[PDB]
């Protein structure tokens, strides 16, 4: 099997492009966020803006320019309370999904933290393990080793 | 038109959604990994290496027993207390 | 999304509601002890 | 633009509105402190 | 500052964030002074070693 702790540098590695990965989709969902926002305004004034022309088509004694005006204005103004349902449901998630990616880089960092002491206790393990070892091999008759094995050649 | 662009609106809103839920479930997958005796991962499972490769050391050369280590306490308060007895009385 | 969700709630089980109300209870005391000194310090 | 827009607000988070009150209320009071004692300080 | 001038409701907005980074100073305080040991500790080893 391969290192385990080998793994640790590419786990956090992958995650890592995983973060970036996520963290560039987040830009183009509030950016698409805010351009539908822009559309309901942009629609909203086309609406006012039929409004003004239904002041100055009632004007002058003309009602019935107005009623056709006004009930064009409906049509656009349907969206506008539809568009603006949508919107107001998103505005959780947008927040929401914040909120976990924001506790999310705390966490990861954490862990990276802490991810080069124990690799210094193991290698130190790993040494510490090979030190008597070596001196093992260099022992009293305990170990019958080369230190010991040597002189009696 | 309308309807279409409609749908296409919200398409990418889910792709952020299961996006960010594919790694909301690898990131504590990760930590998973790295988390308590729960899950006895690399993070608890690496450490125990150090304790059987560190249980190894002990058992090739057997540590001191604590009778000795009382004998040199012992004696090592003593031999100070020789040592800044006799330092003191030479004092004066 | 709901599946993979719920997965994580099972591999670390969130804090039981016990302690939102401890820590809620607490803090608002914590910064009510905190505000209380604070203002009777300026005076 | 937009999209490169909104990253630049992740990377580095924009201050909270409570501080744009903070500066606005104190900045307000700090030009009327600096003024306050000036035209006092004519006479 | 802002519990000055009788203003007391935003002081409690103020010392409502504060604990949010107290949190982390306690948090991270901890993981400071476990690992006071063994950077002591495992000097001794290689000192010896």
């Amino acid at each position: 099997q391969e290192a385990p702790e080998d793994l640790l540098e590419r786990l956090l590695g992958e995650m890592e492009l995983e973060l970036i990965e996520l963290r560039r989709a987040l830009a183009q969902t509030i950016a698409t966020f805010k351009s539908t926002e822009r559309q309901r305004d942009a629609q909203q004034l086309i609406a006012q803006r039929w409004y003004e022309k239904a002041q100055a088509a009632l004007d002058r004694g003309n009602e019935q320019l107005a009623r056709e005006a006004l009930g064009q204005r409906q049509s656009y103004q349907s969206h506008t309370e539809a568009l603006g349902k949508s919107l107001g449901e998103q505005r959780a998630l947008v927040e929401q999904v914040r909120g976990q990616l924001q506790k999310l880089e705390r966490k990861y960092l954490e862990l990276k933290s802490q991810k080069n002491l124990y690799l210094a206790r193991l290698k130190s393990a790993i040494a510490a393990q090979k030190i008597e070892e070596i001196a093992g091999n260099l022992d009293n008759a305990s170990a019958s080793s080369l230190f010991e094995r040597i002189e009696t050649k | 038109e309308r309807k279409y662009l409609e749908l296409k609106s919200q398409k990418n809103l889910y792709l952020a959604r299961l996006k960010s839920a594919i790694a909301a479930q690898k990131i504590e997958e990760i930590a998973g990994n790295l988390d308590n005796a729960s899950a006895s991962s690399l993070f608890e499972r690496i450490e125990t290496k150090i304790l059987e490769l560190e249980a190894e050391r002990e058992l090739l050369n057997p540590p001191p027993s604590p009778l000795d280590k009382k004998f040199e306490q012992w004696e090592e308060q003593q031999a100070v207390e020789a040592t800044l007895a006799a330092m003191k009385a030479r004092r004066s």
